[PDB]
């Protein structure tokens, strides 16, 4: 299963 | 859809729905889907907050394929644990929440249907929807995980409706 954490996915909003 | 070349895929792709209807009553649409993280943000970040809808409204976010009615292969034998907020509330909340089903927190297998944030007249409504209502061990890791992510106030009712089951309600 491909898990992503919160922060993880916080993180990559400031990714274009 | 697919993720683009270095961009961090899902375990599924998701659909954003919106829908604005009349209480006691197709009107309810596809904003966009996305297949990786970058792609979310790029839908999710340019959207309206839910504590700044109008009307009686909702936002719908779904596993790719599966619509948000319970009549819906995916949904009509399953239910949703429901969240009843104040104002102020629901914005924080819907955030919270579908970042933990994107991100897989819920661990329950293909029990994920979708999340709906419901705007109200004095209460926003958050829900997710899953496959099988009478799972009792999948209801209950969904409700713990719903207790683990998000913040909400003490004395919080949660309460979970299976999809098949003085004066008129006026404002709502």
């Amino acid at each position: 299963r491909i898990i992503y954490d919160r922060k993880f996915l916080m993180e990559c909003r400031n990714s274009p | 859809v697919v993720p683009g070349p270095a961009e961090h895929p899902l375990q599924y792709n998701y659909t954003f729905w919106y829908s604005r209807r009349t209480p006691g009553r197709q009107n309810i649409k596809q904003i966009g889907t996305f297949a990786s993280v970058e792609q979310f943000w790029r839908f999710y970040s340019h959207m309206v907050r839910p504590g700044d809808l109008t009307g009686h409204s909702d936002f719908h976010l779904f596993k790719e394929g599966i619509k948000p009615m319970w009549e819906d292969d995916a949904n009509k034998n399953g239910g949703k644990w429901i969240i009843r907020l104040r104002k102020g509330l629901a914005s924080r909340c819907w955030e919270n929440l579908i970042l933990a089903m994107l991100g897989e927190q819920f661990m329950v297998g293909e029990e994920i249907c979708g999340a709906v944030v419901s705007v109200r007249f004095q209460e926003d409504i958050i829900s997710i929807w899953n496959k099988t209502a009478s799972d009792q061990a999948t209801t209950a890791r969904i409700r713990d995980t719903l207790r683990r992510v998000l913040n909400l106030p003490p004395n919080t009712i949660m309460e979970y409706k299976t999809h098949t089951d003085g004066p008129q309600r006026l404002l709502f």
